[PDB]
């Protein structure tokens, strides 16, 4: 009734949200051969959400899964979850997309309108009714940042109500995987603020940091790695899916979190996290989930939280929960931390609640912030670029597929100004 | 202002590394595998 | 062709598998190099006789006719509240150990027809019966009687 | 709800610390995994365990990863069992300035975090002894960061004293006079045990030749479940955690008071003979079952609190209190005619299983504050006069940081502290 | 956390050292291919003091080999060994081992005295260690000549090192001919016997015992003033083929052949000597009055000979592991003055390092005056 659509994109894309498609397998019971096998009925009405039918009762996933490589597509059905999505949703490319943004974004330009365009609309039209547009690209890469983040100017030129949801990955110096960083992360971000109104931010240090932190495991994969966001993607729309006492959605998280038509750029995080030798002798109840939210250990996108004021604060909640705590330690941490709030707004906290805990769990709360330190994530990624531009040393690659040298000067004269607004209302 | 941390949290320095038999850094977390259960979807 | 066994890799739960490592002859140590600081103490929370005096002295019997020098306690001295408030019985001296007695068929019988209460021969025999149930040793007492002829 | 915090540190209080959860545990209904088929010792968490409250900190790694193996694994929080790398190698410099102010910070913490959970907190159980690095020189460090913090609040430690004629360190009374140099600021009640005395209380009453040192913490582990049965058993008599700082202490550094349980007795002995309230505090005087090593008839009793448990009447207390204070053998101090104190409680004396004790049906723990442990004092600065000297060992303490301007600043502390049993000992007119 | 670098250094240090490896194998339960055996869990609980392992259940020692190398690894264990490290440089692999290492605390370096590989190299050594790790303790187990050289060689030495074991094989030969009735003394015996001396103090740093005392521990116990630091060892339950049954076995029975004057390793003379710091370390299951009061009843039966103006003259240790085959066991290590006999010998058979010898006969001289 309010269907959510799930544009998974890149190789990042197709096996970060080859774990999101599995939290949502579970906490709607779906077997990994398309059928609903569970006792309680409360999860099979708000089926429709995330799963379309078919004949025998079969559940298949509104999906897209896009990539320039016919690479991750023999991965993501190589996986134990790779018979519940779409045969012929997975759009292939038989070429390479070879690391670079100018393949994909205007090479790839005029490809992705028969690739993708032609799904969607195929697709997004044919459910009885729809609410958003949610992607989730690498900035980092040559897919996501490629053919995925041109569609998100594609489908928003088409339908301008809706709600753009990219849970973001924007990497960071400390780990690093290709040297030219500065040449397609930097190059999408300026594309972000006009075509993206709800924009999370991921990180790989803040990610291992709260697997060695937290969770206490020594060598961690990426299939550790991907359930922390995994857990997050399914934990936000804990009232579009399930009962409760006090719903929220994707317009009414937005409300309370944009003031400014580009002070838009958020921030994750996920209460109830606690090691692997140590589960019984902590008591999970309201004001310890608190105490795990706020502080700058837990939060996802690498950066300290201290230095700059929170405009704006959303939470949510799931379990069967008294509501009295619950709004009473949120109104202790906007009095006490008065220095860490702005002034001139006076409310700044949001909670919305649900009914259901997730799978095996009590009680969950996942976190949304919109901070004014995310300039500290878009001043160290504008700090190498223009001391690699006096080099002008991997130029090489851009003035032979079709970009100038032109718009390069205007992502970085538009990345200050975005970092102009934050500085002054600090 | 710096949060108290105990011994052999981060391992972002390199470390040699151990069988948990034997009693080493950061053996018990790795000792314990990690345990979770339920019944059943509760009701509201 | 193989042992059904093969364990696990490590003290870690859930390890891949790997076989047992053999001990060999004359290099088992197990039995001999125990530990000595928390094996020799093992108290499990999941026996034995009692030593000394109750200070309530309930064990041994009660004398009929005391000495003088008798300080040892027996029990038969009631709480202050039962010598300030007593019953019409120890208002006038018929106490507990002659309720508690034992007495006899013919005492009850006489008890019965006497007492003011008039009853079937077969209630009587039934009486008895639920009295010697209701005692765990089996005898006729006047708490008992009472008791029995009250519930039933 | 008078809860109070057990630190078990260094070696030589953490065998006492696996002995002393045992006795809670089988007291009560709880299993060594903590579920029970309380609350002063005790944290509960819904899903079925009980949660000690106790943390175990010490710098020698296998003795903690003794218990994290042994059989009481599934009891503590397994963050509460905090180890450093290396020893204190009984050095005061290396206990408290180099490796133990490496983890002062994390355990400022552990308290901390624990005491936010407690509601109604009467004090601590620290529980070391006096010839440490990491014994009596850190258990220094966790006092004066506490009272800087908590203040005002009980602290009782159970300190094993050093003997006087035998001893296994060697280097010993260096640090020792540097432990009381600062836990006369901020103790409130250091008990004291020397162990020679119970070596030898096995070997008359108790039909023992040859005991091991795991007898031994079980009769330490008795005393504090005979000074704590106060706070998880109610009784006709009770004695509580703030009263012990006005029963006890008469001038504000006579705060070391001796300890002893007198019907220790084997199996064949109790059986024979019996047990009255009027002779288990006989027992009690008499100079062969104290557990620390003094002559009590040299001695004037300043305030006993006996302690008694179990199946007691309280007229047959007072009965016994007049027989024995008009003994002309045992002296007393004329400025404290008041002189004893009870506490009965309906709890019995326990009994571990597997052991060597009877089940007798009354136990006391008399608590005697004397006279005579000054002339144990009178040996302490005497030893530590002569390796003084010569600057005997002193070449490793320097090592680490400290320095020569303290030595000679704690005697003469230790020698203002044996002075202060003479203007009190000398009566008025 | 204790740990350990092991070197061979000159000939005997070399065999000595081999027999060192195998009676530690042997009593971790390692084939001498490398494979571990648990038949109990305390055996691999601290093999991370004295080793690293390798992929596939295969260890390897922290042991240097430096100077002989092709009959050690012909020899009963020589397979364990790293051969990338058999040196013949000695900086970088002691730097590789010390860096690969967590926190470090001590080295055991195997020499002797007497020659021109064991005394020398030994110095040149110690110097080249002590010069870059100035925080651990050198256990350097030495060979000194008979008094029926070392002058060159010591007198770094004993700046440096402090847990040097110097009494010899004229003790050791008159030990085997009456306290064992053994016929023929061949060098491996007395291999055996020393490694077995060396095994018996490394139970603190590898076992949970019960008195735990480490080696810096020991170090502040025993040594007063830090030039007096030559030690003397001995093993107790050593007897026959035929006294085993009629002898018996107690705490004050090991107690009698660990102060028994024909067993410790000394030629020297307790009758002429005055302990000033003893330890006896004890391996078993064995009760604790026992222990403290045979102790201080063997102290109270001499008054004079063990030292006045030191009120404690002894200090036992204890460990719940006792040896192979043995049920317990004890060892003996003193530090007295029956030892500067040797000293004046050797100083009767440059110049200032002559006088500096001089200085420490008579720094035992003054320090054994009233
Ligand atoms: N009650 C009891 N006392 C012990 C035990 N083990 C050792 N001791 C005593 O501890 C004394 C020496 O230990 P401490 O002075 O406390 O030294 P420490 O705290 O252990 O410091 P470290 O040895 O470095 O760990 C000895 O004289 C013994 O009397 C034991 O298991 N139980
Ligand atoms: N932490 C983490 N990082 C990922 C994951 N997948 C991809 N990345 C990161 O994404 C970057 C690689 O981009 P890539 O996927 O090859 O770009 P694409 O070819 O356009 O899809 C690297 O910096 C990786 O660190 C993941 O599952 N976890
Ligand atoms: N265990 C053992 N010791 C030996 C053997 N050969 C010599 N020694 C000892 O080595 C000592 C002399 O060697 P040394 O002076 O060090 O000469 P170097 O090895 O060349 O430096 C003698 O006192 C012997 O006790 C042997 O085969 N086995
Ligand atoms: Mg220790």
């Amino acid at each position: 009734m309010r269907e959510i659509v799930h544009l998974q994109a890149g190789q990042c894309g197709n096996q970060i949200g080859a774990k999101f498609w599995e939290v949502i397998s579970d906490e709607h019971g779906i077997d990994p051969t398309g059928t609903y096998h569970g006792d309680s009925d409360l999860q099979l009405e708000r089926i429709n959400v995330y799963y379309n039918e078919a004949t025998g009762g079969k559940y298949v996933p509104r999906a897209v899964l896009v990539d320039l490589e016919p690479g991750t597509m023999d991965s993501v059905r190589s996986g134990p979850f790779g018979q519940i999505f779409r045969p012929d949703n997975f759009v292939f490319g038989q070429s390479g997309a070879g690391n670079n943004w100018a393949k994909g974004h205007y090479t790839e330009g005029a490809e992705l309108v028969d690739s993708v365009l032609d799904v969607v609309r195929k697709e997004a039209e044919s459910c009885d009714c729809l609410q958003g547009f949610q992607l989730t690209h690498s900035l980092g890469g040559g897919t996501g940042s490629g053919m995925g983040t041109l569609l998100i100017s594609k489908i928003r030129e088409e339908y301008p109500d809706r709600i753009m949801n990219t849970f973001s990955v924007v990497p960071s110096p400390k780990v690093s995987d290709t040297v030219v960083e500065p040449y397609n992360a930097t190059l999408s971000v300026h594309q972000l603020v006009e075509n993206t109104d709800e924009t999370y931010c991921i990180d790989n240090e803040a990610l291992y940091d709260i697997c060695f932190r937290t969770l206490k495991l020594t060598t961690p994969t990426y299939g550790d790695l991907n359930h922390l966001v995994s857990a997050t993607m399914s934990g936000v729309t804990t009232c579009l899916r399930f009962p409760g006492q006090l719903n929220a959605d994707l317009r009414k998280l937005a409300v309370n979190m944009v003031p400014f038509p580009r002070l838009h750029f958020f921030m994750p995080g996920f209460a109830p996290l606690t090691s692997r030798g140590s589960q019984q002798y902590r008591a999970l109840t309201v004001p310890e989930l608190t105490q795990q939210m706020f502080d700058a250990k837990n939060m996802m996108a690498a950066c300290d939280p201290r230095h700059g004021r929170y405009l704006t604060v959303a939470a949510v909640f799931r379990g069967r929960m008294s509501m009295k705590e619950v709004d009473e330690q949120m109104l202790n941490v906007q009095n006490k931390n008065s220095s860490y709030f702005v002034e001139w707004i006076p409310n700044n906290v949001k909670t919305a609640v649900c009914d259901i805990p997730p799978r095996g769990l009590k009680m969950s709360a996942t976190f949304i912030g919109n901070s004014t330190a995310i300039q500290e994530l878009f001043k160290r990624i504008s700090e190498q670029f223009t001391a690699m531009f006096r080099r002008k040393a991997f130029l090489h690659w851009y003035t032979g597929e079709g970009m100038d040298e032109m718009e390069f000067t205007e992502a970085e004269s538009n990345m200050n100004d975005l970092v102009s607004e934050y500085q002054q209302y600090q | 202002a710096v949060s108290p941390q105990s011994s052999s949290t981060p391992s972002w320095k390199i470390e040699t590394k151990y069988s948990t038999r034997v009693l080493t850094g950061n053996w018990t977390e790795e000792r314990r595998k990690f345990i979770k259960a339920t019944e059943k979807t509760p009701q509201t | 062709l193989l042992k059904p066994e093969d364990i696990v890799l490590k003290e870690p739960g859930s390890s891949e598998k790997t076989l047992r490592t053999l001990l060999r002859p004359s290099d088992k140590v197990s039995n001999h190099y125990k530990t000595t600081s928390s094996e020799i103490s093992a108290v499990v929370g999941a026996c034995y006789p009692t030593y000394g005096v109750p200070t309530i002295r309930s064990d041994i019997p009660a004398p009929l006719i005391r000495r003088v020098s008798d300080r040892t306690s027996y029990g038969e001295e009631g709480n202050a509240y039962s010598l300030l408030h007593p019953t019409i019985f120890a208002q006038k001296g018929v106490f507990e150990r002659d309720f508690f007695k034992t007495r006899s068929k013919q005492e009850i019988s006489e008890i019965l027809c006497n007492i003011g209460v008039k009853l079937s021969e077969d209630e009587f025999e039934n009486v008895w019966n639920l009295a010697s149930k209701k005692h765990h040793r089996g005898e006729v007492c006047v708490e008992n009687i009472r008791s029995v002829l009250d519930e039933l | 709800m008078r809860e109070c915090i057990s630190v078990h540190v260094g070696q030589a209080g953490v065998q006492i610390g696996n002995a002393c959860w045992e006795l809670y545990c089988l007291e009560h209904g709880i299993q060594p995994d903590g579920q029970m088929p309380f609350n002063t010792f005790f944290s509960e968490t819904g899903a079925g365990k009980h949660v000690p409250r106790a943390v175990f900190v010490d710098l020698e790694p296998t003795v903690i990863d003794e218990v994290r193996t042994g059989t009481y694994r599934q009891l503590f929080h397994p963050e509460q069992l905090i180890t450093g790398k290396e020893d204190a190698a009984n050095n005061y410099a290396r206990g408290h300035y180099t490796i133990g102010k490496e983890l002062i910070d994390l355990v400022l913490d552990r308290i901390r975090k624990l005491a936010d959970q407690c509601t109604g907190l009467q004090g601590f159980l620290i529980f070391h002894s006096f010839g440490g690095g990491t014994g009596s020189g850190f258990t220094s460090l966790l006092m004066e960061r506490l009272s800087v913090d908590y203040g005002k609040k009980s602290k009782l430690e159970f300190s094993i004293y050093p003997a006087p004629q035998v001893s296994t360190a060697v280097v010993e009374p260096y640090n020792s006079i540097l432990t009381t140099h600062t836990t006369l600021e901020h103790s409130d009640c250091a008990f004291m045990v020397d162990n020679e005395a119970i070596y030898d209380i096995c070997r008359r009453n108790l039909d023992i030749e040859r005991p091991t040192y795991t007898n031994l913490n079980r009769l330490i582990g008795q005393i504090v479940s005979s000074i704590t049965a106060s706070l998880r058993f109610d009784g006709a008599l009770n004695v509580d955690l703030t009263e012990f700082q006005t029963n006890l202490v008469p001038y504000p550094r006579i705060h070391f008071p001796l300890a002893t349980y007198a019907p220790v007795i084997s199996a064949e002995k109790a059986y024979h003979e019996q047990l009255s309230v009027a002779e288990i505090t006989n027992a009690c005087f008499e100079p062969a079952n104290q557990m620390v090593k003094c002559d009590p008839r040299h001695g004037k009793y300043m305030a006993c609190c006996l302690l008694y448990r179990g199946d007691v009447v309280p007229k047959d207390v007072n009965a016994a209190i007049a027989t024995i204070k008009t003994k002309r053998t045992i002296q007393f101090v004329d400025w404290c005619p008041t002189g004893f104190k009870v506490g009965i409680n309906y709890q019995p004396p326990t009994v571990v299983p597997g052991g060597d004790l009877a089940k007798v049906q009354r136990a006391v723990c008399m608590l005697s504050n004397t006279t005579a442990i000054a002339e144990a004092w009178a040996r302490l600065d005497h030893k530590f006069d002569l390796m003084y000297a010569k600057r005997a060992f002193v070449h490793w303490y320097v090592g680490e940081g400290m320095e020569e301007g303290e030595f000679s600043e704690a005697r003469e502390d230790m020698a203002a502290l044996e002075k202060d049993y003479e203007e009190v000992g000398m009566d008025s007119v």
